[PDB]
RNA sequence: UGUCCUACGCCGGCAGGCGCGGGUAACCCGUUGAACCCCAUUCGUGAUGGGGAUCGGGGAUUGCAAUUAUUCCCCAUGAACGAGGAAUUCCCAGUAAGUGCGGGUCAUAAGCUUGCGUUGAUUAAGUCCCUGCCCUUUGUACACACCGCCCGUCGCU
């Protein structure tokens, strides 16, 4: 029915993100938003933050689609 | 599963027609759904229906507390008509089974719709 | 012949039909 | 069983609207058998078909 | 052109029913007043009910 | 272009089509006023309780209209997805899953009225080699004449794609004993042309002579206002 | 296409206002700096930043005159609409469709009708099943035509 995606990081959500996102083999805003039940703009912000800390590898950048994946 | 609906049922298979009725009943869980009570409906469907069919169907559904004869009236007996309202229009066999007597075909009432296909 | 009529009655006509549809300098 | 077979001769456009093509087909695994089939789509000489039921031979007048 | 299309589509329907009737008798036992002359449509009258058509079954 | 050409109703009416049907405002509005016309098209008496069949129930909005008017009904359908979303709609009446052309499994002398909405057109074509539309329609119509009360009425709404479907449906109906006809609602309209098969269980003489003389090839007087005209009374 | 098309300067946030030049035209608007498209930002399945109808206030412009809103601009309201049971339109390659720009109608519209370019396809190279029209042969089937039934019952003047 009506989705109730979180607008901001909860504590358990942030911890689960930080220790379960960096092993997915495919990192896009859509997959994190759908399987973490979060708003996609904050999904993009979280992915940008994980890229900023040097832990996730960007593959290609676009205005339409951005894709990341694991370092190793 | 409405009681009137099973007790008007027959078998649409070609061989046993038109003697396929009545269908043998069995229930595994029974619910009560609220239904509006117009006593004219009960007063007109009581002469329509065979009552021995009610006896055999209720005995299949473990139940005995029914009037044993055709209760005909001008909708003045509220307790009788309320009991038939509860039994026929409100008692629903949401999950149950149906066995055809003259052909043996199997019909599972599965929440809460029996399949009656080939 | 009878063989020709049977074979031509159980086969399909094929071929003839034309549709008119639709540099250097 | 799935059995594959090549087109040798297209016999013509069949069907009420001309929606099918009657065609002459020989098998690759045994290049002696010959069958007549109806196909949907554009078929030229050399097309190889995959037949699910390669027993009956189709027919239209 | 679409006019004649529609008109004799209706005419074929009527002719097919009229040819259904005699074998139906053998083996066993339409808005013209509501048509608008000015336009294609369906105009209401006061003496009669809303526009309809009755083709009885034999 | 049309749902009938999709194939059998068990395959065109899958879950996705059901979810597009339930979330469709035009479907709701048109099929609701068709249920209204269907219930008003049989002369069942006012203030009289009656028992109805609602076949081709699909969502049960036709059943919701019947239950809105106080009447009880039994739903019959072939697609499981339609019955699933109908029970999801929390309709009041009882449903049943089964093909209508094979036969309706009810005892004779049962229903005060029958209402069929957009379903009889599916029995006009054969989607299997074992299927034969003529015998299927004959069986289904004979099953109607069986399970209905003698003297009850059955309204059968349809959108015939040509007159061949009507020809076969009417022939199989009239060979099953049904007496009635066709109410073609708004006949010459297009967006409101809806077919409802309704059924129940019981001086000239001188002109000729001058045309004769014209055909014979001789000179004839010009035909005027004074051709056959009594010159005077004869005493 | 243009004696209303307009370059440019100044003012106002915008419609708009003032001044000063070119063009009776491959000479000036005009190297017609068009939109879709392309590249980054916000948005995150929400009748929601989708959608704009209908309204409230004010400004400006064309007209003798804008009230029943001529037209435009700014702020506010954010309705239906969740891909349309069902009848049907057009179309075979730079085509359909998406997308803007011109000409005629005109003191002012946009609102028809004609055209233009940009991006650019899916299917098809068949048929006479439906519709149209043209042929040929025929008037043997059906219908017409012919015959037959032509509805019966009692009741009084
Ligand atoms: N042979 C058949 N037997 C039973 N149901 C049939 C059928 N052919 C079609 N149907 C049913 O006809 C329905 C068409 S949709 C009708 C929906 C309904 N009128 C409403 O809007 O409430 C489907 O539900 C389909 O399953």
């Amino acid at each position: 029915d009506k989705l109730n995606n979180l607008v901001l990081f909860d504590k358990a959500t942030y911890d689960k993100l930080c220790k379960e996102v960096p092993n997915y083999k495919l990192i896009t805003p859509a997959v994190v938003s759908e399987r973490l039940k979060i708003r996609g703009s904050l999904a993009r912000a979280a992915l940008q933050e994980l890229l900023s800390k040097g832990l996730i590898k960007l593959v290609s950048k676009h205005r339409a689609q951005v894709i990341y994946t694991r370092n190793t | 599963m409405k009681l009137l609906t099973h007790n008007l049922l027959s078998s649409h298979v070609r061989g046993v027609g038109s003697r396929g009725f009545p269908l043998r009943l069995q229930a595994t869980e029974v619910r009560i759904c609220p239904v509006e009570f117009n006593p004219n409906f009960v007063a007109r469907m009581i002469p329509k229906v065979e009552w021995s069919a009610f006896l055999e169907a209720a005995d299949n559904l473990r139940l005995i507390q029914v009037p044993k004869g055709p209760v005909e009236g001008y909708e003045e007996n509220e307790e009788f008509l309320r009991t038939m309202h509860h039994l026929l229009l409100e008692v629903e066999v949401i999950e149950g089974t149906l066995q055809c007597p003259e052909s043996g075909r199997m019909f599972p009432i599965s929440r809460g719709i029996p399949n009656m296909l080939l | 012949p009878l063989a020709d009529q049977i074979l031509a009655g159980n086969a399909v006509r094929a071929g003839v039909r034309e549709k008119r549809r639709g540099e250097e300098y | 069983p799935i059995k594959l077979a090549r087109v040798t001769k297209v016999l013509g456009r069949t069907g009420s609207q001309g929606q099918c093509t009657q065609v002459r087909v020989e098998f690759m695994d045994d290049t002696s058998r010959s069958i007549i089939r109806n196909v949907k789509g554009p078929v030229r000489e050399g097309d190889v078909l995959t037949l699910l039921e390669s027993e009956r031979e189709a027919r239209r007048l | 052109r679409n006019k004649k299309h529609q008109k004799l589509k209706h005419q074929k329907e009527a002719e097919e029913e009229e040819l259904e009737i005699p074998p139906q008798y053998q083996a066993g036992g339409p808005g013209a007043e509501y048509k608008a002359k000015k336009a294609k449509g369906d105009v209401k009258k006061k003496g009669r009910p809303d526009p309809y058509a009755y083709i009885p079954l034999n | 272009r049309r749902p009938e050409h999709g194939g059998p109703p068990e395959l065109f009416y899958d879950e996705t089509e059901a979810r597009k049907y339930v979330r469709n405002s035009r479907m709701i509005d048109i099929q609701t006023r068709m249920a209204g016309r269907a219930l008003e098209l049989l002369y069942l008496p006012e203030n009289k309780p009656c028992y109805l069949l609602d076949i081709g129930c699909g969502t049960g909005l036709s059943g919701s209209y019947l239950s809105d008017e106080g009447h009880y009904w039994v739903g019959l359908d072939i697609s499981p997805a339609m019955l699933d979303e109908a029970v999801d709609r929390e309709i009041e009446g009882d449903l049943l899953l089964g093909d209508m052309g094979q036969g309706i499994p009810f005892k004779p002398g049962t229903f005060d009225g029958c209402i069929s909405i957009s379903a009889v057109q599916w029995l006009c074509n054969a989607n299997k080699k074992s299927e034969n539309p003529a015998k299927r329609l004959y069986c289904f119509f004979a099953s109607l004449f069986s399970v209905l009360v003698r003297g009850s009425r059955a309204v059968l709404q349809l959108y015939p794609e040509n007159s061949e479907q009507l020809e076969l449906i009417t022939t199989q109906a009239t060979k099953a004993g049904f007496s009635g006809g066709m109410v073609v609602d708004y006949p010459n309209s297009a967006k409101a042309k809806k077919f409802y098969l309704c059924l129940f269980s019981g001086r000239a003489w001188v002109l000729e002579k001058k045309e004769r003389h014209r055909r014979q090839g001789r000179e004839v007087r010009p035909d005027t206002q004074y051709t056959g005209r009594k010159r005077k009374p004869r005493f």
